[PDB]
């Protein structure tokens, strides 16, 4: 596999995304790390599916609303940054206020 | 076109060290266990079990590609081409039978009793 | 005897005339020469040439020539005289010789400065590629983990500045003042890479710059955030003359003090390193690339722009707001970025790399740049420029050596020449330090097998340590014996000025790392840079930001799918 | 749990196998780390189920074909090694060219 | 602009394509390459390129590159890749670079290693020839004045042994025992040449040889007068293996212990230096040339036999009686010489030098050899072999470079390789010591203008010191500033073993001279010797002493008039 | 054939630095004493007595062979071709008039006082 440190650390973020959508299935208001976890995975999966930077930014904003998270989580997240591997290479994904 | 990490090889065979004498010798494994001798091993300082013209292998290795070795099974007799060592032809180690010097000798195959 | 090249390639690797495909790219590299007499090939293994009285010898290590380590026949990719198949020798952490290995007493044509003995430990050089390690001239010392990601892609040398994640460091490569310099020279003791600290080059007096030179800085840094004035450069250059060091510039993008032509007058034709010559990272907008036409300049480039992609325009409009803390609501902050996001210069940058104008390649790590994608993004651009511009008149009729040799020079020998460390590191030459990288041609430019530093493996690909082999999964990169104990400090070099070395920085600052002084920074020019000696005429339109080189519009269409990325990486 | 380092590192390889199987469900050509992840997990699961070294080697070769992976992934994988805990102990699992 | 080569040659000297006649010989040497961009030629003089802000520069000497001395445009004659026109740089008594000189700030294409500044003092390189100084491996230390005569012909390095005019020293190059070695290493403090002391190699024990190695000997000497037995040789080589030094042999001409084939068996294929491979000086009579066919051997030759003259036969019978105190009345003493005066091997020796078999050239000073006619007798043989054997298949169709480059290698690079001092001296290469000689092509190989040693002129042609110029008569050679005070010791090197250097002979023996340890004497062979890598088959008739090389009789008719002798010398 | 120590030069003239602009200027010696200017002397930083277009010699030396100098007698007017300096084109010394580099201006002969 020859997993570089950038690839190894991108697994602990996916481990949290399965716990975030499992808690979403039971009907729970997501916290700060859980909300950012399911927001960042859509950018990595979007880049894997071959979606453009414009599409993944707008798609990452339409994942969760204010009723889907706890009271005050939207106030402390005015921006969400993450790097994903696109067809052309590694590109930044800035989501200005997804809730 | 060629696959990832492939080699678009040129249609030409490789030529090994030419202009060096060759000596064919019949080697028979007398022992009940198998023996495998590598490319650069000195055949004069090999096991005593192998029955062959020992005197004709003075400072002479196998005439095969480097690295690779040819296996001998118990009893099986195989013909093997031999090539002399390069440079100064000064060998050391193996079984303390000669440990240095060269035989060579223009016209007589003399010196080094054993 | 005679045998086919198919069975020879499967054991001893390629030779003269054989072409090697570099991963999934359209580039093929042909061997220009084989420095070995066919028949006596030296390889290690069970019952092979390297044994007692065959490849080894009874003579002592003191007999100058007995190697500490040998790479058994590998395809070298050097910018001086690369693309050759030869046995490389290591001794005292330096490259002893390049040619044929073994015992000269029993093998014909053995090179004198290359003999295997009792002191040598062989490396499987066959079916692999050897090269000099990469250098990064734009490194913001924001995090020490940055080095592990850099070293995980073939970059064993750093050059820049910083304290840690301070906004000051997040935007500028500076370690300002003797106190900060000493603390950073001492923190670098626990790093597995060579380092070259850059001081703040923003002063009217001669004194504040002298304090940093004697403290241990390889050069100076002139940023737009700290004021890229004509006086800040004049005084940084005046001091760089008498100190024999290199100044790096990030010119005023606001055109406040003057225009690009006024800063070239302030340089006074004195050698200088220009970061992000394209303009995304910084510099006098719009015509920054205009600076790459003069000979004194040493043009480098950040790697988020290279290769020029279809979605590159969107990401950099949000990225520019964090690096230099620009607000998205203030009109002067966002209208200032509208010019800096010009897409015509990014496409020009990519073709200027092919033409041989942009002489080197940097990153600007964690501040509009990626440290672990350097060698990759060099080879990604090489694939795009071959597929669009085709083979050059200088390039051979059947191989892409000229382009690869020109592109590897941008990360290996040219940044070393720029920062005055050519004699130490840069190319796979005799007498230089053993800072080498090994990769399979299948994983070339992205994932190396080993990383040799000073003759010892610092970082490498490793499986389960409890397993019966080093290949079983999970195979993730970990620090090796060359990055453990006192050997990490021995094998790594803390670069400084001669002033600092003469003063005794190693003793005063107490550095157990190797301390080599930088030199030949000032007399060098663009002609001294390998494979990138062009100084072409330039014409830039200021309204639409169109770039014309020698009366010809320099541009190229963006690409959607680049070479080696989702096919090898995961995240 | 007293997880030895050999057991801790065998979790990051399982985290990737769930992402490989999830991307396979959507119909995506697996890359180098994803292909090796889903190849190695069948050996660890095979050893857990009590399957012999002969069975898991041949079963690991019949998981994916050339059409199930990206163009060139089969060329760079002539062998796949991994150690799994069998009923008799830890044993090596070498899969010579699974595609 | 354009100008003819006649006016260019009269000021700046020759260039690519120009052929230079070497004195009154039939040899012409053509320039293979010119490492300079035409237009900016650097020369010193009244109102010329080398002035303030033109060739010089305001930067400091510590900016590694500012030369201490520069040779303005000279024709180099090196054996590696000689016959080139280029500016040679000198810094710290070593060669800093070979190419183009001047200021890179105002001149295009200036080599980075070569820059003229405030520290450089120019030399008129134009219309002159540069070369590496000569080395003499057979030097009987009979008189210290011997060096002045040697240095007066371009020989700035000595190798041999002796106390003074003792019969022991008169016949053998030995400084036997630690006491004699220390006294000679200390007497050499007042000598203007490099020295390599050789100990006595006649012992059955290890100990007596170890005592000399640690005292400070560069090698051993095995003479027929001290007993050239198989044990004396086999035990001297055994010590030369573990010490990394070179053994010189003068085999038993009496065939007492055995024949030449029995001494080659005693060598055990271990590298060895053979003096007078022809046989006049000594060695197993008659077939002593037979030893040159093996690869381990390093064949050298005495110079009274070369060139082969008509009257050479007569002088040898009277000369052989004094060197090895042989009586003219005793039958065993005179009948022994009748075989050693064989004229067939002297003519073979001359052709073997042309073929490239006899790899080097020595003298055997004041004991069947002349020290002040070495470079001369090399060029005298070159004229005879061209006039008889004609141009070689390897030699070019319009120049005699190959023969001159092959012949200069015998006195410059090959003796340095043999005695393990290649890295120090031997060729005009970068990083090597500045032991160079300058001569006019009119007076080439006989009378040089200057002799640079360690970057300073040691000996040179000088007129009346009271006169208004250095050219007025009487012009006789005198010691210069490089041979005065403490600078003589600084610029000269006392060569020793590593074992001696490690023990601290410089401190124990108190040597103000430079002390460098010899190395790479054992692993080297015939192929490592430059332009003389041939190992042909040999067949020698023992009755009439006829020599056949590869089934072809090797001989040549003698010459009555040789090149450069009466026309230049007086006595 | 050629005499001892002679040079058999090839029948071809030497070509001095091409692809560099040339500027012809009339120089007249006003002073009563002779002046001789060498090949690499910066023509803009010369004696004030010599009357010529001073502004045109921005970082430009004489377009003649290196080392050689051309003499000017009192009163005599001579046309001289000028060539720009190589490398970084940064000059120092002479008369403290500029002490720097002559910028290859972006199309106009502008910048710095005179
Ligand atoms: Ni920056
Ligand atoms: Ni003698
Ligand atoms: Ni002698």
């Amino acid at each position: 596999m020859q997993l570089t440190p950038r690839e190894v650390e991108k697994l602990m973020i996916y481990t949290l995304s399965d716990v975030a959508f499992k808690r979403k299935a039971r009907g729970l208001k997501l916290n700060y790390p859980e909300a950012v976890s399911i927001i960042t995975v859509t950018a990595m999966e979007g880049a894997r599916d071959g979606k453009s930077v414009e599409d993944v930014m707008k798609e990452a904003s339409k994942v969760l609303t204010k009723d889907d998270v706890m009271d005050g989580v939207a106030d402390l997240i005015p921006n969400v940054q993450v790097e994903a591997i696109f067809t052309d290479g590694s590109r930044l994904v800035t989501v200005h206020d997804p809730i | 076109n060629t696959p990832l990490g492939g080699c678009i090889l040129a249609d030409t065979p490789i030529t090994f060290n030419e202009n060096k004498p060759v000596t064919k010798v019949k080697v028979r494994n007398t022992g009940d266990r198998p023996i495998q001798v590598g490319s650069h091993f000195h055949f004069f300082e090999v096991n005593r079990a192998l029955e062959f013209d020992r005197a004709a292998a003075y400072g002479k290795r196998l005439n095969i590609s480097s690295t690779t070795a040819i296996r001998f099974e118990p009893g099986d007799e195989t013909e093997v081409p031999l090539i002399p060592f390069g440079g100064k032809q000064t060998l050391y180690g193996f079984n303390n039978l000669v440990d240095g010097w060269t035989g060579e000798g223009v016209v007589p195959n003399s010196e080094r009793p054993d | 005897p005679q045998i086919s090249r198919q069975e020879y390639a499967g054991l001893f690797g390629p030779t003269t005339g054989d072409k090697i495909r570099l991963g999934d790219t359209n580039l093929f590299i042909e061997i220009e020469k084989d420095l070995r007499g066919y028949g006596e090939e030296s390889v290690y293994g069970g019952g092979k040439s390297l044994r007692d009285g065959m490849g080894a010898n009874n003579h002592l290590t003191r007999d100058n020539g007995v190697l500490d380590l040998v790479i058994t026949n590998v395809t070298i990719v050097d910018a001086r005289l690369g693309v050759i198949k030869a046995d490389v020798g290591i001794r005292d952490g330096k490259i002893a010789g390049i040619g044929k290995s073994g015992n000269p007493g029993v093998m014909d044509g053995v090179t004198p400065g290359l003999v295997v003995g009792v002191s040598t430990d062989a490396i499987s050089g066959e079916h692999l590629i050897l090269t000099a390690a990469g250098i990064d001239t734009h490194i913001h010392l924001i995090s020490p983990q940055q080095a592990y990601h850099a070293l995980s892609n073939g970059v064993a040398t750093f050059f820049g500045g910083g304290i840690g994640p301070t906004d000051g460091t997040n935007g500028t490569t500076v370690t300002p003042g003797p106190w900060n310099i000493r603390q950073m020279l001492r923190s670098v003791e626990g790093l597995p890479v060579n380092v070259g600290i850059l001081g703040k080059g923003n002063s009217y007096g001669r004194g504040p710059l002298l304090e940093q030179a004697i403290a241990g800085v390889v050069g100076y840094k002139v940023h737009e955030d700290w004021g890229a004035t004509a006086n800040a450069l004049r005084h940084s250059l005046r001091m760089a003359d008498e100190m024999d060091i290199q100044v790096s510039v990030h010119t005023d993008s606001l055109n406040e003090c003057g225009y690009v032509e006024d800063t070239i007058d302030a340089f006074e034709g004195r050698t200088i390193h220009t970061f992000h010559t394209e303009g995304a990272g910084g510099g006098h907008a719009p015509d920054i690339i205009r600076v790459a036409s003069q000979p004194n300049v040493l043009p480098s480039s950040t790697n988020p722009t290279l290769p020029y992609g279809v979605n590159s325009q969107a990401e950099l409009f949000d990225m520019i707001m964090v690096c230099h803390n620009l607000n998205p609501n203030v009109p002067a902050d966002v209208s200032f970025a509208e010019s800096r996001v010009r897409p015509e210069t990014i496409a020009a940058e990519n073709v200027l790399h092919d033409m041989g104008v942009i002489s080197m390649f940097s990153s600007d790590s964690q501040a509009m740049g990626r440290v672990g994608e350097n060698w990759l993004r060099v080879m990604q651009t090489a694939n795009a420029m071959k597929a669009s511009r085709g083979k050059l008149p200088e390039d051979a009729p059947g191989n892409d050596n000229f382009r690869v040799l020109r592109y590897v020079a941008k990360i290996t020998i040219n940044p070393a020449i720029a920062q005055g460390v050519s004699h130490v590191i840069g190319s796979v030459e005799v007498g230089k330090m053993a800072d080498l990288v090994l990769w399979d041609p299948r994983f070339f430019g992205a994932k190396p097998k080993m990383v040799i530093k000073g003759g010892m493996i610092n970082w490498a690909a490793m499986g389960d340590p409890n397993a019966s082999l080093p290949t079983p999964q999970p195979v993730f990169y970990r620090p090796m014996f060359g990055a453990m104990g006192k050997t990490m400090q021995d094998t790594c070099v803390t670069f400084v000025s001669q002033a600092a070395l003469d003063d005794g920085v190693k003793e005063k600052a107490g550095l157990d790392r190797q301390v080599i002084a930088v030199k030949n920074c000032r007399t060098i020019s663009k002609h001294d840079l390998v494979r990138n000696d062009q100084t072409p005429n330039i014409e830039v339109d200021p309204e639409t930001f169109a770039v014309k080189v020698d009366g010809v519009h320099a541009t190229c269409e963006p690409i959607d799918t680049a070479a080696m990325n989702q096919r090898y990486f995961f995240g």
